[PDB]
RNA sequence: UUUU
């Protein structure tokens, strides 16, 4: 019975009228002789290797490569009258690996993103071997034989079809950088957080897309890049934007694209093909200073198409940058310096259960509030200190509140001595549950249950939260998107959280003024207080933006106070170094040599 | 295609092996072998139970195995939605799919459309073929055991409901003696390939139903190894992927449909030769595009690839453990065998907007059966 | 004076010639653009690794990633070459530092403490996790937090990256296929989620 | 003013004033092209078509730029449809042309060498509509025409397609290197007894006689393609023609690194310190390529220098690591030295990274896969070596689309497809090697050529007897013997035997005539004496049936042992041949020394043949004993083999093949699933393997 | 004992 009957005997099976595990009535289980002469004696016409090892035996012009042909002529065409309309046509009379120049061909097969070493990168902007023996040469060059036979950076002082309206009246300092970013050049913006520095960026993101151009959005940290790659995503209509990561692209094709410092400047040493088109690169945080900070080599290296907008924080040293940049690219580039906030900031000091006041709202000291403060008194938090704040704070509707501490293992101790109290209403922690189980649904059962997911859900679901850096980036950001979506009332944090982020908070308290960073205990410098304690105010939903440094049982310092939150702020510095790797690509490319880069430099 | 995020999943969906999968605009359509055919509603809600919103029909007692989905609206405002189906017994079955207007449900009825004479034969596989610009009537085209090759017409109308298949004709196997005929595929330029046990595939028009190609994807005839799982014609251009075996591995390999020649094959290492999977790979699945392409193996692991290239792009692994809600997941097996990487049977991409949701709204989705009985969406991060 | 200094330093190792021509090695070292280039590019120019397995090789760079400022004791090696590829990197390191102390080129903190560090301390969560255990083991087992455990991982994807495109360089096809196979296993899981911002 | 970067500001000032100015789009599309923005310039140009669809040179534009960007099909369809509504424009019929050899070029490059030909043919169909009915001429058509006529010289299988039709009204509607080649359109027209590729040679060195930069260029364009037919037909007449183009091109301009490269390859045998001086000149003027230093590493190898290659070859490799050519000259130089591991691994590299796009790579890695798999003992188990095998039989294929009928090649081929048993390509392979030969004694009329005739009979005869063909088979084998008689040689014996084996098993398979059959197979035995040998003549001989060849049979198989020792093959065919005959006492000796063998021979033996002989042995002498205990044993000892666990317990050996521990085939794993007997296994097993007569007998025995 |  050959397959043909056998499924004709199946279509017999006819249709009744649950689903039942049925069992075969077959039985899988003297002939034995076929299958040993099948198996042992017969013979076969396709020889084996063994007998074909005893029948079989074994039995410069063309290697060249000749130079393919060249055309030196071309068409030219000539428009004629007014709106030049093509008229007519004359006769008229290089690779990635050749040359350097921005117009050599481009080759398909290689990523138009990431480039390669096999591709020479474009020209940064703004930047005797003859031993002839009776009349032929015979020794090449690197050898010790032959063949034997055998323009400026201004300061300003504070557009009929915009790319783009906002509903509110701008600023002067955002009217003032639209308006130059319109005339064609760059700009320098050093303006407070949360000031409104984002107006710049979407309005150049516009002017780029109107113009069929490309735009590039550079930070350097990798946490940043999601909450701007979300938010442009939101803002933007009829413009798409990508990101760019080590390994993962979205939308390589898009308009805007949003990456980090070091992806960029790879981009630039391997002459990738996206960078033809790309009319912007925005520089954001340029005041970060940490001992991926390299964006004056991708300053240096950047060709000459391509303009600048950098976004930096209020420092005292940004002419010099700027007119570094001018001058080195040939560039006109111009500062822009608001230290205007739209939340006036009161500082306070925690003592004995009293809100002590000691700088007002215009800046001024009050002495006589210090020796009060100093008097009542005559260390570090204890097991019943943050319960009598909170209260003291939910009794004057002082929340959000958002305190800093230092240490990773005293925030989530502070935590947890708020047992027994809770901010969420029953439909808020219902909301809160679906949030967080529609949030990790892309996990396993094994990934769900560890213990820092559980331990933050119960902590979430009562309006209290722990942000640091021994988390994971899904429970961070959880707890970001939660924050901002308002549902968190306190929240311990740690110097991750001050950084550009979403964080609608009325109160900002201080657990300590001191921070213990690579070798040894240190207080905090001006921009850091500066910029952690310029976040305690909304815009329009809050009058004033409370600030208070907590002292336990002993007198603060003045000297220590006065330093830490009215001195000279801290100015930009030169992170620019040189490294093996650096050395090595200029070597290989064989040009702009290191010298050249060396004395194109600020420190030089 | 690099980034891929689980939507819904349903775990325990059928009490047997779900064979196949199919997808259009309103649905997707699952067959187990337990004889019971599945519609899971696309547009879903935020905070719903993909079984609260599914619909079953109990079609034949032995299984099926293969699957289709027709849907095209054939007139001004008249809408028709057709599955065809085939049994282990060897049957070829009509359903039309239609809604009810208060309660909205789904509702069954069978559809006769073939002949008497036409009901003696064992059909394998099968795949429809809408209209695309190429002709005015959609087709179906469908292989038997005895490796022939049939084509239809469907005419829905004789507007009046009134559905009618007509044979075209009929093309036989290349070589003797016949060979069983594993798959089947019909491109929207006018083609059909299909392909047999011994590893061989056949091209024929469209139009005149002639012979075109006969090209042998074999790596080597030392054994009797190396048959062909599925046949997938390129959206738009003319490109024919391959999925072979190779004596328990699992191979690629990538014509053009113009002259018909070898262009190259998919590999990556593995615990060396050129092989694309460890186990087999059993399915295959362009994306819209057509630059995309996606593999579903035996060993567990959905990879894609890189058509320009043909180089690796990204993998995703399936567990037993991501099914959402814990009591549908199925560890073991009713003989205590271990599901933590269970084999993949089919994968379909959905196309943009079919399925909606948790953020799949303006990109592409796609969904896979495996072997512990669950039924499995993704989307692409980002949009376009 | 520093670039001078370089200069010296890369000739003295036959990196470049007197020239300033790149050489092999320096060719290879042109695609590793972590901190440490020229150990890497010596600990992979000969067939040492000839031996090893991908999970040992990719746990074996984890010493290039890691910071190694912990305060616990380490746990013996799981594995006899793990051990024996630390003591190669080590001579390599101390040769390195000898031939920097003779042209006196000023280090930095992270350069000069790199054998007073347990920066070795990660290979064992590496390893474990290319040889496919959960996210909770690898935690229990583990000397740090889950942000560094998450970190050192991302950061061997690339180094994995790197060392695929220096081996096709050299002209190896095993290292090739080790790092490819490597890669692949290590990406997986919670360690490599999409973004919540996706 | 061709000052383009300058006008891209003016051009957007003039667009933000009105959005609706064609000609501004227009303008900032073709300042944007000039300046490397070419995907904007292509939004450009569908913005402005989006304003004016009727707008025509937009449409042109906005197809040179998708052919830059590498978008062939969109911009052929625009070209085409732009080319039907106006084809009096010159401009835009050369545009077609432009984008027709582009795409050409890139599919060639790509490796679609079948289509390549096919608008190559387009082409030069277009180009016959321009100068016939244009009556326009320019140097760019003829330069494109000759980047045409390229292609058919360099798939030569497809070579036969050029179109002579049209070439004689391209080359017939419009001296002083004239007297050297002599080619010329009546010479060509009334010439006999000439090749296709000659033909197809001087066809391609007429567009560069037909069309001071722009003479320069002229006269290295003719040298070019003067030293590609010296390269292809080896006739002085062409070198010196090339030679005399290139010295005139170099009295032109004397500037370029191209010409002086051309000069150092046609000077390679005539002198070698002039090609020295040439490439370094070359060298000099252009240091980012690395085609000079290839060349220099291969002109010193022609003069046998190894250290100078060396050196060179060092350096290109420092300079250029991405490229196959320094693998493939360090390969050669090291197989040169005596070096074989270092040479394989280098021809494998350069076989990788040509990525299909040399010959001589293909060729190489073919040659020496073959070369190392000859003799070396291994079995047809192996992953490893049938992989490499059929990679060399991909690459032998891939090779002659582009170079058929060379022997070398088609010898190997044919030993490779034996190796593989691909019976149906080595027949067509052999046909063509054999028509190849006959073409090429039937000219010189010499007589050493009979020697490989006989090879190459007995290998066609070998195709036959794998393919089924016994009359073809024995016909051709009694050829080769009657060629070959008197000879005494190392290359003449296993030839003998080779013929021997076709003819015995050629006769005993057919013709029945087991007369001749037994002759042929006693005078094999007479000629040598070998394990597989003997062993295939007994199995013969025993299947004959006579009684006197069963006896020969055995007493041979005997013989051999005694001479050369014990060997478990033997052993397992004399244990098969009593078992098959019922020889008690011989039974009993055999069970006896079947039960005692080595460790070593248990371990070769992975099938476990051995103790399947041992139960077979058991249960037809006692009875009905269970013979068991050996399964049990070589279980303890092989846990992890598969077909230990098949008498032991189904469920251990379907555990153990499922996932992955062990390889395990289609058709094996779906008789495991059948095997448990249930309808969700019967139905996953039934849909692996749909041909398996068990699945779906079971199946149907279900219910 | 912060940041990466």
């Amino acid at each position: 019975s050959s397959i043909q009957e056998l499924y004709q005997s199946l279509k017999e099976i006819t249709n009744n009228a649950l689903f039942e595990d049925r069992i075969t009535k077959l039985d899988f289980e003297k002939h034995a002789n076929d299958i040993i002469k099948d198996r042992f004696l017969r013979p076969s016409n396709a020889l084996p290797w063994s007998l074909l090892d005893m029948v079989q035996d074994v039995p410069y012009k063309e290697l060249l490569k000749v130079p393919d042909p060249i055309n030196r002529t071309s068409y030219q065409f000539k428009r004629t009258g007014l709106e030049g309309k093509i008229s007519g046509y004359k006769e008229e009379v290089a690779n990635a690996s050749n040359s350097l120049s921005i117009t050599r061909s481009i080759n398909h097969n290689q990523n138009s993103v990431r480039g390669s070493t096999a591709q020479l990168p474009f020209t940064p902007g703004g930047i005797l071997l003859h031993k002839d023996g009776q009349g032929l040469f015979d020794i090449p060059e690197g050898m010790n034989r032959g063949i034997k036979p055998m323009e400026w950076a201004h300061v300003v002082d504070l557009i009929p079809n915009p790319a783009r309206s906002w509903p509110f009246e701008l600023d002067t300092f955002q009217k003032e950088a639209v308006y130059h970013l319109e005339q064609g050049d760059s700009v320098f913006v050093a303006a407070h957080t949360s000031a409104g520095k984002t107006v710049v960026a979407e309005y150049a993101i516009a002017m780029a897309h109107r113009n069929m151009t490309k735009t590039i959005y550079t930070s350097p940290i990798k946490a940043l890049s999601n909450q701007k790659f979300r938010d442009f995503k939101e803002t933007f209509d009829d413009v798409n934007i990508g990101l760019i990561t080590g390994d993962v692209q979205i939308n390589p094709d898009a308009n805007c694209l949003i990456m980090t410092t070091e992806i960029l400047r790879s981009m630039l040493y391997r002459g990738a093909d996206l960078i033809r088109d790309v009319e912007f690169v925005i520089f954001d945080e340029v005041h970060y200073v940490n001992d991926g900070v390299v964006w004056e080599e991708v300053i240096i290296m950047l060709p000459q198409h391509v303009k600048f907008i950098l976004l930096s924080a209020t420092v005292p040293n940004t002419y010099e940058f700027a007119n570094w940049i001018g001058r080195t690219k040939q560039k006109n580039i111009y500062v822009i310096s608001t230290p205007k906030r739209p939340v006036p900031l009161e500082i306070n000091i925690w003592a004995k259960k009293e809100l002590i006041p000691v700088i007002n709202q215009n800046s001024e000291f009050l002495e006589a509030n210090f020796r009060k403060h100093k008097e009542i008194l005559n260390d570090g938090p204890s097991k019943k200190t943050w319960p009598e704040i909170v209260n003291y704070l939910r009794k004057r509707e002082l929340l959000p509140m958002v305190v800093f501490v230092f240490s990773k293992k005293r925030c989530e101790e502070y935590a947890d001595w708020l047992e027994g109290i809770n901010f969420c209403n029953n439909k808020e922690k219902s909301q809160i549950h679906m949030f967080i189980e529609k949030s990790i649904t892309r996990l396993k059962k094994e990934d769900r249950d560890l213990p820092q997911i559980l331990k933050t859900r119960s902590l979430l679901e009562r309006g209290i939260a722990v942000h640091h850096g021994g988390l994971l980036p899904i429970v961070k950001e959880l707890i970001e998107i939660l924050f901002s979506k308002g549902f968190i009332k306190v929240l311990f944090a740690t110097e991750t959280f001050a950084m550009g982020l979403n964080l609608p908070t009325r109160t900002v308290i201080f657990s300590s003024i001191r921070k213990h960073d690579g070798n040894g205990l240190r207080e905090l410098t001006p921009g850091e207080f500066t910029q952690m304690a310029g976040r305690a105010g909304r815009r329009g939903l809050d009058s004033t933006g409370t600030v208070i440094v907590m002292a336990y049982n002993s007198p603060l310092s003045i000297a220590t106070f006065k330093e830490v939150t009215m001195g000279v702020p801290t100015r930009l510095q030169s992170q620019f170094r040189l490294t093996y790797n650096m050395i090595l690509n200029l070597l290989r490319i064989e040009a702009l040599r290191v010298e050249e880069m060396i004395k194109y430099s600020f420190s030089e | 295609s690099k980034v891929f995020i689980a939507t819904a999943n349903a775990g325990k969906a059928h009490d047997a092996d779900i064979f196949s999968v199919s997808a259009c605009n309103s649905f997707t359509v699952s067959c187990s072998g337990d004889g019971y055919l599945k519609v899971w509603d696309n547009k879903l809600l935020d905070n719903e139970n993909p079984k609260d919103k599914s619909y079953s029909h109990f079609v034949h007692k032995s299984g099926l195995h293969h699957v289709d989905v027709l849907q095209a609206i054939e007139r001004d405002a008249f809408e028709l939605c057709l599955v065809a189906t085939t049994s282990f017994s060897g049957d070829l079955l009509f359903y039309r799919i239609t809604r009810e207007d208060e309660t909205k449900k789904v509702i069954f009825e069978k559809l006769d459309l073939l002949d008497s004479d036409m009901k003696k034969h064992s059909f394998w596989a099968l795949k429809w073929g809408a209209s695309n610009d190429r002709l005015l009537s959609h087709r179906l085209v469908a292989t038997d055991v005895k490796g022939t090759t049939y084509i239809w017409k469907f005419h829905p109308f004789a507007l009046n409901w009134s559905p009618t298949l007509e044979l075209q004709g009929t093309v036989e196997s290349p070589m003797t003696p016949s060979q069983f005929a594993t798959s089947v595929d019909i491109s929207e330029r006018g083609l059909i390939a299909t392909g047999f046990n011994n590893g061989t595939v056949q091209i024929s028009e469209l139009s005149t139903l002639r012979p075109l190609y006969n090209f042998e994807s074999q790596h080597s005839m030392i054994n009797n190894s190396n048959s062909i799982r599925s046949v997938k014609f390129s959206p738009q251009g003319s490109l024919l992927a391959i999925a072979h075996d190779s004596n328990s591995f699992g191979c690629i390999t990538l014509y053009e449909t113009e002259f018909g020649e070898r262009i190259g094959s998919l590999s990556v290492p593995t615990h060396l030769g050129e092989f694309a999977h460890s186990s087999w790979v059993m399915s295959l699945s362009f994306n819209d595009s057509g630059e995309t392409l996606c593999s579903a193996g035996w060993d567990g692991k959905l990879r894609f690839w890189d058509v320009k290239t043909k180089e690796r792009i990204t993998t995703l692994n399936m567990h037993c453990d991501d099914i959402e809600i814990e009591e549908d997941i199925l560890a073991v097996d009713e003989h205590g065998d271990s599901l933590a990487e269970p084999g993949v049977f089919d994968v379909k991409f959905l196309k943009k907007g079919w399925r909606s949701g948790m953020g799949a709204d303006l990109n592409e989705s796609l969904c896979c059966v495996c072997l512990d009985r669950s039924i499995r969406w993704f989307r692409e991060a980002g949009g376009k | 004076p520093d670039y001078e200094k370089r200069l010296a330093v890369l000739k003295d190792t036959e990196f470049i010639d007197q020239n300033h021509n790149v050489l092999l090695k320096g060719r290879v070292a042109c695609e590793i653009n972590s901190g440490y280039e020229l150990v890497l590019t010596e600990l992979i120019l000969d067939n040492f690794l000839g031996s090893f397995e991908p999970e040992e090789i990719v746990a074996l760079l984890s010493v290039f990633v890691y910071e190694g400022k912990t305060r616990e004791e380490e746990p013996p090696i799981v594995t006899p070459r793990l051990a024996k590829g630390k003591q190669r990197i080590e001579e390599i390191y101390k040769k390195m530092l000898c031939v920097f102390n003779t042209h006196q080129i000023p280090l930095t903190q992270d350069e000069a403490e790199f054998l007073d560090r347990k920066r070795f301390a990660m290979m064992n969560v590496v390893y474990e996790w290319a040889r496919g255990l959960s996210f909770k083991e690898i935690m229990e087992m583990s000397p740090e937090a889950e942000g560094t455990v998450v970190r050192v991982i991302t950061w061997l994807d690339e180094i994995c990256r790197e060392v695929k495109t220096a081996s096709i360089i050299i002209g190896n096809s095993t290292l090739h296929m080790k790092m490819s196979r490597a890669q692949e296993l290590i990406k997986r899981d919670i360690v490599f989620a999409a973004s919540l911002y996706l | 003013k061709q000052e383009e970067s300058d006008s891209i500001e003016w051009f957007q000032s003039a667009l933000r004033v009105d959005p609706n100015d064609v000609e501004s789009w227009v303008g900032l599309g073709q300042a944007y092209h000039a300046c490397g923005r070419i995907e904007a310039s292509i939004k450009v140009f569908d913005k402005a078509i989006q304003l004016r669809p009727s707008h025509t040179f937009a449409q042109y534009f906005k197809a040179i730029s998708l052919c830059d960007v590498g978008e062939y099909l969109e911009s052929l369809d625009i070209l085409e449809k732009v080319c039907q509504e106006a084809a009096t424009e010159e401009s835009f019929q050369i545009g077609l042309v432009e984008v027709l050899m582009r795409c050409s070029l890139d599919l060639y490059s790509q490796g679609f060498l079948l289509k390549s030909v096919s608008i190559a043919k387009d082409t030069i169909e277009r180009i016959k509509i321009i100068i016939s009915e244009l009556k326009c001429e320019n140097q760019q058509v003829w330069i494109y025409l000759s980047q045409v006529l390229r292609l058919f010289i360099w798939i030569e299988s497809k070579v036969d397609t050029l179109p002579v039709e049209s070439l004689v009204s391209i080359f017939e509607n419009s001296e002083e290197i004239d007297s050297v080649d002599n080619i010329k359109i009546d010479t060509l027209l009334d010439s006999t007894t000439d090749d296709n590729v000659s033909i197809a040679c001087k066809f391609l060195i007429l567009a560069s006689k037909y069309s001071g930069t722009v003479r320069a260029s002229y006269w290295y364009n003719i040298g070019i393609s003067e030293l590609t037919a010296f390269i292809t037909l080896k006739e002085p007449q062409y070198r010196d023609a090339a030679i005399f183009a290139f010295k005139k091109s170099i009295q032109l301009q004397s500037n370029t690194s191209e010409t002086w490269i051309g000069l150092g390859i046609a000077t390679m045998d005539i002198n070698f310190r002039v090609s020295q001086h040439c490439f370094i000149k070359a060298t000099a003027l252009e240091p980012k390529a690395t085609n000079t230093w290839f060349n220099l590493a291969m002109l010193g190898l022609k003069k046998k220098d190894t250290e100078f290659a060396q050196q060179v070859l060092n350096k290109l490799q420092s300079l250029a690591p991405q490229d196959s050519s320094p693998w493939l000259g360090m390969a050669l130089i090291l197989e040169e030295q005596g070096d074989i591991i270092g040479s394989s691994k280098l021809f494998a590299h350069s076989f990788i990274l040509s990525n299909g796009r040399s010959k001589a790579a293909q060729f190489m890695y073919a040659k020496n896969v073959l070369e190392n798999h000859i003799n070396n003992g291994d079995d047809e188990r192996d992953i490893e070596t049938v992989e490499k095998l059929t990679t060399a039989s991909i690459a032998l294929e891939q090779f002659f689309k582009k170079s058929p009928d060379s022997q070398f090649a088609l010898q190997c081929a044919l030993l490779t497809l034996e190796r593989l048993h691909h019976y149906e390509n080595a027949n067509e392979l052999a046909n063509r090697l054999i028509g190849i030969l006959e073409k090429k004694f039937e000219k010189t009329q010499d007589e050493r050529e009979l020697f490989n005739f006989a090879i190459i009979k007995g290998q066609f005869a070998r195709i036959h007897l794998g393919l089924g063909n016994f009359e073809l088979s024995i016909e051709n084998a009694d050829l080769s013997q009657g060629i070959i008689s008197e000879s005494s040689d190392e290359k003449s014996m296993k030839t003998k035997i080779s013929n021997h084996i076709c003819l015995g098993l050629s006769y005993f398979f057919l013709n029945d005539f087991d007369q001749t059959l037994n002759q042929f197979q006693e005078l094999l035995s007479i000629s040598k004496d070998s394990k597989h040998l003997v062993v295939l003549i007994a199995k013969v001989l025993y299947d004959v049936g006579e009684s006197d060849t069963k006896e020969i049979a055995l007493q041979e198989l005997t013989e051999y042992i005694a001479t050369s020792g014990a060997d478990l093959l033997v052993t397992l065919t004399i244990a098969a041949m009593s078992i098959l005959d019922d020889k008690r006492e011989d039974l009993s000796i055999i069970l006896e020394e079947l039960k005692a063998l080595p460790l070593s021979k248990q371990i070769i033996d992975k099938h476990k043949d051995a103790p399947y002989l041992i139960e077979e042995i058991t249960k037809r002498l006692y009875r009905n004993d269970t013979g068991k205990q050996v399964w049990q044993r070589s279980a303890y000892f092989f846990p992890n083999n598969l077909k230990v666990w098949e008498r032991l317990d189904k469920n251990i050996q379907r555990r153990i093949a499922s996932n992955g521990q062990n390889k395990v085939t289609a058709e094996e794993m779906s008789k495991l699933y059948c095997e448990s007997k249930n309808l969700r296994s019967i139905q996953r097993g039934m849909f692996l393997c749909p041909w398996n007569v068990t699945a779906v007998k079971a199946l149907n025995e279900c219910f």
